[PDB]
């Protein structure tokens, strides 16, 4: 709309007053998190006096593909939605590759749920929207899907947006994350498991998966037990082997809306064409009534985490 | 009498002593009774065997005269070592080509026989050749071109190109390419032709010769194989 | 429709099967397990698209294929090989491949180097892929460091439990952050006692473990090495040596395996990350045992919730289903993985853009590292090693006294071997 | 000279394919590899007679029941699979029943009730529960365990004498 | 030059050739210099290979003629051939006995190295014993029992109960027992034994023998499994 045209004018300008990006221009100001694979920190790039999110990824790689990382990352600078993470840019130092992104106060929808315990289905409401308006962004302007979605990967800040991050633009460095550690959970979707992506369809499950865990406050797989419901450690190869050959989870009976948990079957079919498509979603009732809903997406946030309320 | 000798060279050949089953083979070839399939197997196994074990301890031999060229005289001593075994080579070669030269070769009533011998005559040939350097290197492969050149015309004219005899004159005159004149190009061109042949005549063998030829003809893929790269 | 892409399959004897069309998977090896249930080998047979038969390459990506129908038919050519058996005394130390005991006197099979007892033919392999004499003897051939000690220096880089710096110790050492910082006093005493065994290792391929440091949170301090790593060596530089060199160093990782596994201590680790150059001519293994700082603790009990390069996990590591999966035997096929990227250079499965895919796949018994990539003059005998390390079932994995000795047997043999081959001695043979 | 078409049916994972697989081959399979279809023949002596089975393995996976259905349909009898530990499969056995009488146009088909699995501790499923429910249907119930071998010639020898019978 | 001698026996052991490596040793020890604890292990392993191929020749021998049976000149020829086979084993443990007991065993300062020699001397009158059916086995059967009854009175005096050298005394003394004496009551109580006593330092394992040490705890095991049975 014009807020959102307003600040993605305002990102682009003050992205136009960062140059080259060298080492020596951060000061570290913070640790924002880490995760297997890589470590954030809130920093001030000095040149600019900007403030940013700097992502440290340690991989051992070749030189040449390295190079070819650091040089497909750099497609990031055509990415400009309202609904995608600001990037500044890409380099590499000190045998570290590092992504520099616009900062987001509030955090991974992971740090948030934590917060929360749980996160109201008015507010899942606006982040499905959100995340379906990113894949399409995704899928369309780009032709390139997100392929791990997650709360770990939805950010959000003080002022009510809801982005996405942490995805495979750069087929060589997900290449390269082909030799990482065993997590302890996968969102996987059963057919990635098996073959290879089904376009945005096998992002979708991930997103629903996503949901649900939110919906919860507890990763669903295996779902939860008869009286941990009414409260309202498996193996990785386990959960792999549960997502592939068992139901795939569901919401609880009546603390959700039917429209919700539709949405949520929908989006958690085994068979992905069967599967709803974005289009699909983009016009589902839950999808709809979300939209019309005037929740306060921002204040709800500063709550939770504590902050005192904005605007 | 003859029977008893075969039996003797048998359970020598079990027992994995060699060298009595050479001798008790060579006392039987030296008659010059008529030589049955079996009968000259026994003597090709023995006298593949005897040498063999020797070539290879040669090979070993002279990998380590090689290890390390900046040292005393621990060398000298090596090669004079090496030059005692070829003494215990060479002449073991000549004791079977002087054998394939006095009984085999005139008592032949058999064209298959005849291309046998004169193929193992180009292998012992081949086998001198290696440790023979400067000219004698020469006048040896001199004899074994020819040994292989009066061999394959036979080999193509009377029995068919999967036969296991021919398979294996193939492999050994494709080797003798490779290694000693060092053509590779013509060793693979050979080494193709031979087995496409073998490709276009096939599923006509015998019921016993179900095991032998598919096992040269693996090691004719393996080779082109090697070679290719 | 696709169903899950699916292939229809045909097979001899009016049989049938379907199969997952999964991008990368060769039609071979989707159809592999339904083959060997019939007794049969993809290289004794052929395999026709309907199109109205039409042959494909056994080595085909099946994901093409996805809705078609295939037929798997014999034309009983190439008996792949048959096995070349010549008795043999074998005067140095032997093991007979089915029983793994010492073979003193047995077969050999002349073009593949499989070897067994006279008593053990029954348990041959039947294709040639490429009151008896009891035996006798064979032939002859507190530890914590206290603060102020050590000077920590430049970060180096953060693993799978910790973070490594190169340190000052009475010379040059790397310490080691464990990610473990608040162990509980029952952890601090298991890794004490683990630390006790740790400190009993001295071998020549073994780096050397010169205790820890319980003040600054949890550090273990090891022998600094010099040079780099052989994953260094292997993929970032991508250098690589001639065979006997490469030979050398599997020879020098076994025996020091071979060592860790005589004080039964499991390596749980063994990767090319972990193997180091010393002066570019010692192989040292380190990053072994540690076992009570991986997968912290939440009391008194230590499940392992499994940690390190999946590449390297063994199938029964990766499913962690059973109460202890870091067996010797799961070292054994990290060390096979060892042998693969050593042999071809390349890491295990170079087709595939997805860690959970690997994950599931691996642990399903899908997916193996496939033996088609590797170099045109490796002899048989040592291929056929590395194969044998990477059996699914752990059962049937060699232990590492046969693979020191198998590696050792190929290390003396490889300069004659490499020449052209020759012919062979025929069947001189019967059972 | 006989040959004798058995397709063997039931809920996923009960052994369907475990079973066939030591009939076939005398081997048991640990993995767990979905069946989508999978078709065999085992020459063997029943009663006398040298037989021809084929043997249709179908999915439990009710995703592919297209599949099992065009099996079925061509079966003369069916081996009906229940695992002991999984009660929802053995209540299914009705389901399964209906599918065959359906499939069949028939309700006087062969069928043999196979409870699975009888290895595993911690059984769930009674042999009283599982009589009484091939009592119900007139059909005998043989216990089977693939991984030690006890019962599969029995489930499937059974089966080709019932067809017998009804021929 | 003894230097010279020792790196000629290595050499012809690196080439798989066990009569010059064993000639080169007989003479290195006619020197009559007491051996360093290298130069030991390449005589024992020449003389425990060149008797090895025997032994395998004999036992293939002895199974064929226990396979024959019947009524015909083979199985004359074949006991001929077993007891040339037997007059060649005698010699050539003669001469080691001949090369042991007059300039190693009397001159042997390390204790360790008096019970290396007396295992040896054990081991080849066990060669001896189990081919000479007679009168003569009760001799050579008792000087086998005091030679292994000293040695292992200085294992158990003098010994660690990991070291290679004992376990393979033990090893040896328990295949003396169960195949000559036949008493595999006591062979068993030893094995356990041993094996117990090698068990309680499993902690105490240098570099320097570890392969070792398992290999022989490994081949007992698999020895004791064999005789529980
Ligand atoms: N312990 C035990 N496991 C068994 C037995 N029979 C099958 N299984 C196991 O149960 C799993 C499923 O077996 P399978 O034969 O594939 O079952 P199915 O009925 O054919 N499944 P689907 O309907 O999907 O084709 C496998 O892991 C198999 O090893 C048995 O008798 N005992
Ligand atoms: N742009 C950002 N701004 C602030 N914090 C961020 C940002 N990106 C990532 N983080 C933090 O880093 C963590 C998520 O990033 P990652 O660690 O890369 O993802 P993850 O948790 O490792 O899960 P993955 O990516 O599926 S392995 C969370 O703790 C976030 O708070
Ligand atoms: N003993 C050592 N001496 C010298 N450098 C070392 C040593 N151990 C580790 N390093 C270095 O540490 C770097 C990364 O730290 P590590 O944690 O050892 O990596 P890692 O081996 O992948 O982790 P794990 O726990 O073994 S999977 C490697 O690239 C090595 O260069
Ligand atoms: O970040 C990644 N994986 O997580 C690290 C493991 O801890 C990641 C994974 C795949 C990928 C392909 N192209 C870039 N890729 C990544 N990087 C990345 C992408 C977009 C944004 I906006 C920010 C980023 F850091
Ligand atoms: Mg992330
Ligand atoms: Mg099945
Ligand atoms: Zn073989
Ligand atoms: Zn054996």
């Amino acid at each position: 709309d014009e807020q959102q045209r307003k600040r993605l004018e305002a990102f682009l300008t003050q992205k136009q007053k960062v140059g080259e990006l060298k080492d020596d221009d951060f000061e570290k100001i913070s640790e924002l998190g880490a995760g297997n694979g890589g470590v954030v920190f809130k920093v001030s790039h000095k040149p600019s006096g900007l403030v940013m999110a700097r992502k440290l990824i340690h991989l051992e790689i070749k030189p040449a593909i390295r190079n070819q990382i650091i040089r497909e990352l750099q497609v990031l600078h055509e990415c400009n939605s309202p609904y995608i993470v600001g990037f500044y840019g890409a380099f590499y130092s000190d045998g570290e590759i590092s992504i520099c992104m616009e900062h987001m106060d509030g955090g991974s929808l992971d740090q948030v749920l934590k917060k929360a315990g749980r996160i109201p289905e008015q507010i899942l409401g606006k982040v499905s929207i959100a995340v379906i308006k990113g894949l399409t962004y995704l899928r369309e302007k780009h032709k390139i899907m997100h392929r791990d979605v997650k709360p770990s990967n939805i950010l959000v800040n003080s002022r009510g947006e809801i982005k996405l991050c942490d995805f495979g633009v750069s087929g060589q460095l997900i290449d390269a994350m082909a030799n990482a550690f065993v997590g302890t959970r996968s969102y996987m979707s059963p057919e990635r498991l098996q073959g290879t992506h089904y376009s945005v369809q096998s992002d979708i499950w991930s997103m629903g998966l996503s949901l649900v865990e939110m919906a919860v406050g507890r990763y669903p797989i295996p779902p939860p037990d008869a009286k941990e419901l009414e409260l309202m450690p498996m193996a990785i190869f386990e959960l792999l082997d549960y997502i592939v050959n068992e139901p795939p989870p569901k919401l609880p009976s009546g603390v959700f809306s039917l429209e919700f948990q539709d949405f949520v079957n929908k989006c958690l079919i085994k068979n992905p064409a069967e599967r709803a498509d974005l289009k699909q979603l983009m016009v589902h009732a839950f999808i709809k009534r979300s939209d019309a809903e005037e929740v306060d997406f921002a204040g709800w946030l500063c709550s939770t985490i504590g902050l005192n309320q904005p605007s | 009498d003859k029977e008893e000798l075969v039996q003797r060279a048998k359970l020598a050949e079990q027992a994995e002593r060699y060298d009595d089953m050479a001798a008790a083979m060579k006392e039987v070839t030296e008659t010059g009774v008529e030589l049955s399939n079996e009968e000259r197997n026994l003597l090709s196994v023995a006298y593949k065997n005897v040498v063999g074990a020797r070539r290879s301890s040669w090979r070993v031999i002279s990998s380590i005269e090689q290890k390390t060229e900046g040292s005393e005289r621990k060398q000298q001593m090596a090669k004079e070592y090496r030059v005692k075994v070829e003494k215990e080579l060479r002449e073991i070669c000549y004791d079977v080509l002087g054998l394939l030269d006095k009984h085999l070769i005139p008592k032949a009533s058999n064209p298959e026989s005849k291309v046998f011998y004169l193929k193992m005559k180009g292998d012992y040939y081949r086998y001198l050749a290696e440790v023979a350097t400067g000219e004698t290197r020469n006048s040896v492969v001199e004899d074994s071109q020819k040994a292989y050149q009066d061999a394959f015309e036979i080999s193509k004219a009377k029995m068919q190109p999967t036969h296991p005899i021919r398979l294996g004159l193939a492999l050994n005159f494709s080797v003798f390419y490779y290694e000693i004149l060092n053509s590779p190009d013509k060793a693979c061109q050979l080494a193709k032709q031979a087995f496409d042949d073998a490709i276009a005549e096939l599923d006509t063998l015998n019921e016993d010769s179900y095991k032998d030829s598919t096992l040269i003809m693996q090691l004719l893929r393996d080779n082109l194989t090697l070679w290719t790269s | 429709s696709p169903q899950k892409p699916i292939v229809r399959v045909f097979l001899p004897n009016k049989q049938r099967t379907v199969v997952p069309a999964r991008c990368g998977v060769t039609v071979r090896d989707s159809l592999k397990k339904a083959l060997m249930m019939r007794g049969l080998i993809p290289e004794c047979c052929a395999v026709y698209r309907i199109q109205e038969k039409k042959p494909i390459g056994w080595d085909t990506d099946i994901s093409w294929l996805t809705g078609e129908e295939l037929h798997v038919e014999v034309l009983e050519n190439v008996p792949l090989t048959t096995h070349n058996f010549v008795r043999k005394t074998f005067f140095t130390l032997a093991f007979c491949d089915f029983c793994r005991k010492l073979l003193f006197q047995g077969f050999r099979c002349q073009t593949c180097g499989y070897k067994f007892h006279q008593r053990c033919s029954t348990e041959v392999p039947l294709m040639c892929v490429n009151r008896d004499r009891s035996s006798s003897a064979p032939n002859v051939h507190d530890w914590e460091i206290p603060d102020g000690q050590i000077t920590v220096g430049q970060r180096i880089g953060s693993g799978s439990f910790g973070t490594v710096y190169k340190g000052k110790w009475h010379g040059d050492v790397a310490v080691k952050m464990l990610n473990v910082t608040a162990p509980t006093p029952q952890q601090l005493q298991a890794f004490k006692n683990e630390v006790g065994v740790l400190r009993k290792t001295r071998h020549v391929n073994i780096l050397l473990f010169m205790g820890y440091s319980t003040k600054p949170q949890l550090a273990i301090v090891t022998q600094w090495c010099e040079g780099s790593s052989l994953y260094h060596h292997l993929h970032i530089i991508e250098t690589k040596f001639e065979m006997i060199k490469l030979i050398d160093i599997a020879r020098q990782t076994a025996q020091g395996m071979d060592y860790l596994h005589a004080k039964s201590i499991i390596h749980r680790d063994l990767k090319s990350n972990n193997i180091f150059l010393h002066e570019d001519l010692t192989v040292k293994i380190g990053d072994f045992g540690l076992a009570t700082v991986k997968s912290r603790w939440s009391g008194s009990h230590q499940f392992e919730q499994l940690s390190g390069s999946i590449l390297w996990m063994a199938p029964e590591v990766i499913r962690m289903q059973d109460k202890n999966p870091y067996s010797f035997q799961s070292d054994v096929y990290a060390f096979g993985i060892v042998l693969y990227e050593l042999m071809t250079g390349q890491l295990p499965y170079s087709n595939i853009n997805n860690r959970d895919q690997i994950i599931f796949m691996v642990g399903r018994g899908y997916l193996s590292p496939d033996l088609s990539k590797v170099r045109s003059n490796c002899p048989k005998a040592m291929k056929r090693l590395m194969a044998e390390c990477l059996k699914k079932k752990r059962d049937e994995r060699p232990l590492f006294p046969q693979i020191l000795a198998s590696i050792e047997l190929l290390a003396r043999s490889l300069p004659k071997i490499h020449r052209s081959a020759s012919e062979p001695s025929l069947n001189r043979a019967g059972f | 000279m006989t040959e004798y078409k058995l397709v063997v049916v039931g809920a996923g994972g009960v052994g369907k394919s475990a079973l066939t697989i030591q009939l076939i081959q005398n081997h048991f399979v640990d993995e767990y590899d979905p069946t989508i279809e999978d078709s065999y023949r085992k020459q063997v002596v029943i009663d006398g007679e040298t037989c021809l089975l084929d043997i249709l393995d179908t999915a439990g996976q009710e995703e592919y029941s297209a599949m099992r259905d065009q099996y079925m349909r061509t079966g003369e009898g069916f081996l009906c699979v229940f695992a002991i530990n999984n009660t929802k499969s053995f209540e299914d056995i009705h389901h399964y029943r209906e599918q065959i009488k359906r499939v069949k146009d028939s309700e006087d088909v062969p069928m043999v009730l196979v409870g699975n699995k009888c290895d595993l501790p911690s059984r769930t499923v009674d042999t009283k529960q599982a009589q009484d429910l091939a009592r119900s249907y007139g059909i005998p119930f043989i216990e089977t365990s693939a991984k030690t071998r006890q019962g599969v010639d029995d489930a499937f020898y059974t089966l080709v004498r019932e067809i017998r019978k009804h021929k």
